[PDB]
């Protein structure tokens, strides 16, 4: 899933 | 010899991006659950785990190639070498008087004890502080302290990783400029660059360490809440 | 009229599990994330949040039949009624001079905007205030607050509730408890039961917009990311 | 799968 390092990553 | 303006760009996009993510003031730390001195110290040691946590994904951003990089490879990078970039960058607080690591205040000045009290025993403690000290002893340029975290985060060999050709172009590019720095910039520097790829060699160690102590306490839910959402996906066993 | 032996010792089962639930020196808040005055409020109030839900837990393993349910009923009625439980038990820090929940300190003194702060809209926040005031006004006895969180958990009416009957019989005994309570202790509150009954289809109204709310902001990782991992699991759509 | 929930409620 990894949606906060997704998000992080922009 | 004398190193390329290539090699320079590296050095200069290197310590520009720790400079940016690395904050010497440590201002941010009174936003933490406070320290409290069983496993007190846990809330406050995973908040500031966290904030490093986005100050690594921060400067491994700014590393020449890592964005380039797929999305999947990028994530197995930061989930398998997070802990040994907050080791490294943890140097820059560690203090050889006090055999701490000090950050403003008393508030923030963490010893051997206050990291028991997170859930540790001293079979990490134990390599982790003889491990600071070396490094310490080292007295690593800025140069050379930034380069070896890019050198630790593009390691090919870590599990998820899928280009492992282009990682290792961008570790051994990354390599080269660290022999060419100590060679034509740190005088007597002649054993440096060896005894900076064993510290990355005591890192893969402190990281089986870490891993096997992290799985103890996420294993017990009344510890895991504790944790913050981004510790329990960068520390996370999802791949 | 006269109520039972049995009906009073529902009552003492409850004000005791009340009293061991909510610590009313506020003196945990201290170990929170600082309050800050974008969601500048969010690490703070999701840590209350957080402290909030274990409360409710430990008041609800305290209420007679609860821990008698199933696990998977005991998750459903506190997945659903978790956040009216919250609001309910908030009333005892609600003040109608300030209009703001006050724990301690001018530092944790909560008014309107520091909810504002944590990602909320007036679209939630003038239905819950304007609950807040009128629940205040009712001038509950600590039996008739205790009684009335007690047949808002055990609400058959929630999504995921399998033995429907037996919870509803649980509801039943306390809603009749209440009754008589209000009849025989309370003067003057031959209306009373019937605005107890009214605050709880506000809470149903409450916890929609609460929803609606919550899911806008765990959308965004960069806002979940500073929740808890006790908020996310029972805030969460997980079955 | 409510680990905390599960755990909390003993
Ligand atoms: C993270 C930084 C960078 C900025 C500053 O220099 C301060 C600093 C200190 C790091 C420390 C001192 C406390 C214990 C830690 C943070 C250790 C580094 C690793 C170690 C750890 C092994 O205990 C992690 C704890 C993991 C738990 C919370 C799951
Ligand atoms: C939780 C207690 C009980 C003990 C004391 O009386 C203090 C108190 C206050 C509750 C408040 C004041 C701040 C905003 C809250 C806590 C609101 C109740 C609900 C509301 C909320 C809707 O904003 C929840 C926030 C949810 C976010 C963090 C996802």
């Amino acid at each position: 899933r990894h949606k906060i390092l997704h998000r992080l990553l922009q | 010899h004398m190193l390329s303006d290539e090699q320079m760009q590296i050095i200069n996009s290197l310590v520009e991006a720790h400079h940016k993510t690395y904050d010497d003031s440590y201002s941010d730390f009174v936003r933490f659950r406070p320290p409290v001195r069983r496993l007190s110290m846990l809330p406050h040691l995973a908040d500031l785990v966290s904030y490093s946590i986005q100050k690594v994904i921060g400067f491994a951003k700014m590393i020449p190639g890592f964005r380039d990089l797929t999305a999947e490879d990028q994530i197995a990078l930061l989930k398998s070498s997070a802990i040994e970039i907050i080791m490294l960058r943890s140097n820059q607080s560690f203090s050889l008087e006090d055999m701490s690591w000090s950050c403003g205040g008393p508030d923030f000045k963490y010893c051997i004890n206050d990291v028991t009290k997170a859930g540790h025993t001293l079979e990490l403690l134990e390599p982790l502080v003889k491990f600071q000290v070396g490094l310490k002893k080292l007295k690593l340029h800025e140069e050379e302290h930034v380069l070896l975290m890019a050198i630790c985060l593009l390691s090919p060999d870590r599990p998820g990783v899928q280009d492992h050709v282009r990682i290792e172009a961008l570790q051994d590019r990354l390599c080269d400029v660290l022999q060419a720095y100590i060679r034509i910039q740190h005088p007597g520097g002649r054993l440096l660059y060896a005894k900076m790829i064993q510290k990355l060699a005591d890192l893969r160690s402190l990281n089986e360490e870490h891993s096997k102590q992290y799985r103890s306490l996420s294993f017990q839910p009344e510890h895991s809440m504790q944790l913050t959402p981004l510790v329990l996906e960068v520390f996370g066993s999802e791949v």
